[PDB]
């Protein structure tokens, strides 16, 4: 979408590297992952409510 | 709809998500913050630190 | 010396430096080609008593032959030579799978339509070209073969079409053209047109109407077995050693060994993850041969510093010691976890760690040190 | 030379699924335990499958002139050598060049010409009860071939032509491309033993031929042989075909050890 | 415990995993254009000579310096976030050991 | 438009263009508005793709079963690959393919916004 | 398509880089984020409970 | 008649059809180059100036 | 290795920008060594065995 935007040339040009967006994605999910993650580690310390 | 509809606006939200950008949502909700923030303290008051 | 250069300095600290890796070099050079023995016929393609139209050209399969070019040297002569996926320099060292030869005469300010890109009557209604593509375009004047005084009207061009050729297609049709309203069931006038026209080819034309002959070769490279080959002498097959090679134009370096790999009838080369040849078919004895790179690495420098002495032990991660893939020997070796470490005497006592190699292993310099 | 043949029974289309069908090798490259991705055109997955049939029973002799579109998935189930051949073209008259692949059971011919085709095409067997014999006795197709540009014809041999009882045997399927001048055919035969539709499984279609053919395709038409003792003497036999189309498509390819594709993912065909 | 539950221990199987993705990444990257005609060095060399066989050789020069450099970036954040759990372990070794 | 093409939704616009002015851009300087040749109407053009899909999925291992999620999907025609039933809406997206249930429970696979989800029990 | 291609090369390679420089720039700030989360976790551990 | 070079002529083209297959059954050019357009996207385009 | 394959051609080439690689490999040699270091700091902290 960022790149292309759509146009059917530019995508089937972008395939010519497309291991790069899954790098690029697998590094933005990790940060996603450690998000949530934070937010136990800090408030939910006690199961008992 | 709301991004088609709302054009003169150029809303900034729309304009990143028509280019591959999205923001995701918190698995905690801030209701269930709220719930467990409480639960220390009520756990304080009550018990201190045991 | 390797060290020195690495960091831009004529002194080197105390301490271990990555070196490179083990490298060694090809000794001879290894060339097959399939065992062909005809000359491709030139003399078919170029010397033909006559050329298709344009409107309807002509097109021949080139296989099992020798692409040897020169023998066009002491006849003819070309205006125009131009290669697109190739270059001209490179044609002799290669070998060409699905060659075919298409042939037609055209008038000289034409002759720059018959190239990928191009528009005008013959790049729209009678001849097209690729984009992607592979292959020469040759043409020459044919002014005294072509023409007559009278106009040499065997030439036939289409004028009218309804819409573009697709690249490499033909039409032949003789339909009424539709300029107007008017449904042309024959009629042949008003808005109606016969769709091809002649060439009046007379030796007086100027240059630009004067007839061309045109020639273009079309095919592809390096993915499939060739039938067609350049003028190259094959040698033996040297097995177990590195060397250079070429496989029906594939170059390369590195050692061949034979293959479990069993690849289908049409199927040529082989390659890994990489997309990197790592497979052969040998053109002459069918047989499988796998190739593996040279050199395989694992090399690092143990240097007290330069400012106390020269004497440096080398280790060498990937060799056992137990013709070792090493520069040199000269005793001194010791073989840990770590590699083979060349250039320094074991000692029995433990002491603190002053230069780490690894795997519970330190070097020092120690008296004579 | 034509023959317009009669007494035929009307029947809607079948519809089949196509399963995981239609997946040739794309290059001719050797490759071993590794996924690779492509993006050819391919027939996609569990897509939808016209059935078309010969059978005598509510008799049919389906051979309609069907469209090319971007290429098309073809694969018939047989018991006797019925599907022949196929014509391929626009107008398939004597107005434009047109190509004809046919199996005419003692060589095999491919013409490329100006035919102008019959309008109800087929080829014949004759049963000589009389010594128990199938021979070939009649080649219609076509009225006329003008201005032929191509030309090959095969080795000869003898087609088994006995008419058959039991289920279909062998399965035949191939892709028809066209593409810069070149009519592409990918093939893949399978022993078959089954009664009723495309069987369900997984093969890879290896190339057969690159033909430098030169012409624009957007019909073709399926040509079946006929079974004799005339526009009611006839018997249909028995034989069914399958026709789909190829898109573009992105497809995850499985090569396993020995280099043969094994599996594959339609990388377009559901968010899984 | 230990024994039975095997996700106990996917911390420091995580590390191993990690590294061994990041270098398979690079092998496979290998295969990119990167805008040249072939990913292969020797396709461009036995069919253009050299002033053409430059331009595309430029090409895949520098995308693969760019893969090199993504994964020393990389390697280097994670060494980071290593050093700082190799901090904690050292202060729990000192404060809950000795 | 005019040679200049693309894909998109055309819409009328309340942009005013000054009388030498036949196309408009955005902040990526990409046309967003042209001015129609015959009719002299304002378009605006907004893209076709917007967004937001993730899938759930229990391990192939055990089922074929997936719950797809769309993200910017109200549910309450709906930009949507299909729907099946099974459609619940939460603050995270509209998720189909999965069925509601009242009971709280530990997390498995969490979807966002307070709400997780995980295979159980006829699977 | 021939000349296309280059000009879309172009910017398919300069809008990798800015995506891979976005990547780079929130897995820094994702770090110093987490540790500012840990620190909260120690405080919630030591100074509330 | 052509003007002489030194003193080149300049025409201003509008409100018409750019319909070059016209030159088809009488022109032949030696040259013909495009610079900032394809040839084969000529037929695509609306010109200004 | 990983550019040029022992191209020599590509190798020669390479060598245009050599600055680079120097600069890589400053980059993981710190790592590796920061490793050992985190060993013996987690674990080494008694010399008296
Ligand atoms: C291939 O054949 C088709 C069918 O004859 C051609 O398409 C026709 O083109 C004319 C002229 O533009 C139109 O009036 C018809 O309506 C089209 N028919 C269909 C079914 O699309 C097509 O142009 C031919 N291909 C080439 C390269 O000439
Ligand atoms: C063409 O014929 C002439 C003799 O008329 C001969 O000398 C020449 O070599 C021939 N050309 C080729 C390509 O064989
Ligand atoms: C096609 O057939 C006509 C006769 O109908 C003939 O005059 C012509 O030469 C033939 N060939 C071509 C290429 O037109
Ligand atoms: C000639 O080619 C055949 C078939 O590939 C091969 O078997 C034979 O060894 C070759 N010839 C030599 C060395 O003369
Ligand atoms: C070297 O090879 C010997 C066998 O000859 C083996 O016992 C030894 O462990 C190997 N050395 C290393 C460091 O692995
Ligand atoms: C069959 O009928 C069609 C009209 O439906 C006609 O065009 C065709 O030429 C006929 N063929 C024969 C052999 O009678
Ligand atoms: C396509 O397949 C569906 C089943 O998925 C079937 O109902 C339908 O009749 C088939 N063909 C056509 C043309 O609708
Ligand atoms: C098959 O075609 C060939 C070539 O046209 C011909 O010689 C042969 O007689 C044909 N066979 C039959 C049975 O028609
Ligand atoms: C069987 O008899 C028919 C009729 O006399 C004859 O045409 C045919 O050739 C015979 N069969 C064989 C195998 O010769
Ligand atoms: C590969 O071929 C060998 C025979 O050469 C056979 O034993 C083996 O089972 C085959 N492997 C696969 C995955 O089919
Ligand atoms: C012709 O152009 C005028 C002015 O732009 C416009 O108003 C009119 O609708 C156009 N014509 C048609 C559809 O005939
Ligand atoms: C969906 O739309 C309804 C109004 O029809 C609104 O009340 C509801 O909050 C919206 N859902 C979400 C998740 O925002």
């Amino acid at each position: 979408m960022y790149i292309c935007g759509d146009s059917t040339e530019c995508s089937n040009l972008l395939l010519q590297y497309g291991s790069f967006c899954t790098q690029l994605n697998r590094a933005l999910t990790g940060i996603a992952v450690e998000q949530d993650k934070n937010t136990q580690e800090v408030f939910a310390q006690v199961k008992q409510i | 709809g709301d991004c088609l509809g709302d054009i003169a606006a150029r809303d900034l939200i729309c304009a990143q998500k028509f280019n591959g950008l999205t923001v995701l949502p918190p698995l905690l909700t801030d209701e269930m913050i709220a719930q467990y923030t409480s639960a220390l303290l009520a756990g304080t008051i009550c018990s201190g630190w045991t | 010396s390797e060290t020195k250069c690495t960091l831009k300095s004529f002194t080197v600290e105390k301490g271990i430096y990555q070196t490179s890796n083990f490298r060694v070099q090809p000794t001879e050079s290894i060339v097959r080609f399939p065992n062909i023995t005809n000359l491709c016929p030139f003399g078919e393609v170029f010397n033909a008593t006559r050329f298709a139209s344009v409107y309807a050209w002509n097109r021949k399969r080139i296989s099992n032959c020798v692409a040897d070019y020169s023998v066009l040297y002491n006849s003819a002569s070309f205006s125009t030579f131009k290669c697109y996926g190739v270059s001209p320099t490179k044609l002799n060292d290669l070998c060409f799978t699905n060659v075919y030869a298409d042939s037609f005469v055209i008038r000289g300010d034409e002759v720059r339509q018959i190239a990928p890109g191009q528009t005008g009557k013959i790049a729209d209604y009678n001849y097209k070209l690729p984009d992607d593509f592979t292959g020469c375009v040759i043409a020459w004047n044919s002014n005294n073969l072509d023409s007559k005084v009278g106009g040499n009207y065997n030439y036939l061009y289409r004028l009218f079409r309804k819409s573009n050729l697709k690249p490499f297609e033909r039409d032949i049709s003789t339909e009424i053209y539709q300029a107007g309203s008017t449904p042309c069931n024959g009629v042949e006038g008003f808005n109606c047109y016969f769709p091809l026209q002649s060439y009046g080819f007379q030796p007086t034309n100027g240059v630009g109407y004067q007839p061309y002959r045109v020639v273009v070769l079309s095919f592809e490279l390096l993915h499939a077995p060739a039938t067609v080959c350049g003028p190259k002498k094959s040698t033996n097959l040297v097995k177990n050693k590195c060397v250079n090679f070429n496989f029906n134009g594939l170059t390369g370096t590195g050692v061949l060994t034979e293959s479990n790999k069993k690849f289908l009838p049409f199927q040529q080369f082989g390659r890994d993850i990489a997309d990197t040849t790592d497979a052969v078919r040998d053109p002459q004895t069918l047989e499988i041969l796998d190739i593996t790179p040279c050199s395989f690495g694992g090399v690092s420098v143990i240097t007290p510093g330069t400012n106390t002495s020269n004497q440096v032990a080398v280790l060498y991660q990937d060799v056992n010691c137990t013709t070792w893939r090493v520069y040199s020997t000269g005793s001194n070796v010791f073989q840990t976890r770590a590699g083979c470490l060349i250039g320094a005497e074991h000692v029995n006592n433990s002491y603190e760690c002053d230069i780490p190699i690894g795997a519970g292993i330190c070097a020092s310099y120690q008296t004579s040190q | 030379q034509c023959v317009n043949l009669t007494t035929r029974t009307q029947l809607p289309p079948a519809y089949t699924n196509s399963f995981t069908r239609g997946v040739y090798y794309p290059d001719k490259v050797f490759r071993s335990s590794v996924l690779h991705s492509t993006q050819d055109l391919f027939l996609p997955f569990f897509s939808n499958v016209t059935w078309f049939h010969a059978i005598h029973v509510t008799k049919r002799f389906d051979n309609p002139v069907l469209p090319f579109n971007d290429g098309v998935y073809f694969a018939s189930t047989e018991k006797s050598n019925i599907i022949r051949g196929w014509i391929f073209g626009t107008t398939l008259d004597s107005k434009t060049q047109s190509l004809l692949i046919v199996n005419n059971a003692t060589n095999v011919v491919i013409k490329v010409c100006e035919f102008q085709f019959c309008n109800d095409p087929f080829l014949g067997v004759y049963y000589h009860k009389n010594n128990k014999s199938w021979m070939e006795s009649e080649f219609r197709v076509y009225s006329s071939a003008n201005n032929c540009t191509f030309e090959y014809v095969s080795q000869p041999f003898l087609m088994d032509l006995e008419g058959k009882q039991g289920n279909f045997k062998n399965l035949r399927e191939f892709v028809f491309k066209n593409i810069d001048g070149y009519f592409k055919i990918y093939s893949k035969h399978t022993p078959i033993n089954l009664v009723r539709d495309l069987p369900q499984g997984f093969s890879a279609l290896e190339p057969l031929v690159d033909l430098p053919i030169g012409i624009n395709i957007t019909r073709f038409q399926t040509l079946l042989a006929l079974h004799r003792s005339s526009s009611s003497g006839w018997t249909a036999g028995a034989a069914a075909y399958y026709v789909g189309y190829l898109q573009p498509r992105t497809f995850l390819l499985k090569y396993n050890e020995n280099g043969t594709i094994t599996d594959a993912v339609d990388c377009a065909l559901d968010p899984l | 415990s230990l024994s039975s539950t095997p996700s106990a221990l996917g911390k420091l199987q995580d590390v191993v995993n990690q590294n061994a993705q990041a270098l398979n990444t690079l092998v496979k990257q290998l295969s990119s254009n990167f805008g040249a005609i072939s990913s292969v060095l020797n396709d461009i060399l036995s069919r253009l000579d050299p002033p053409e066989a430059e331009v595309q050789i430029d090409r895949l020069i520098t995308g693969r310096l760019q893969s090199l450099q993504t994964y020393v970036t990389q390697q280097l954040i994670r060494a980071a976030e290593i050093r700082a759990s190799a901090n904690l372990a050292a202060t729990k070794m000192s404060e809950c050991v000795l």
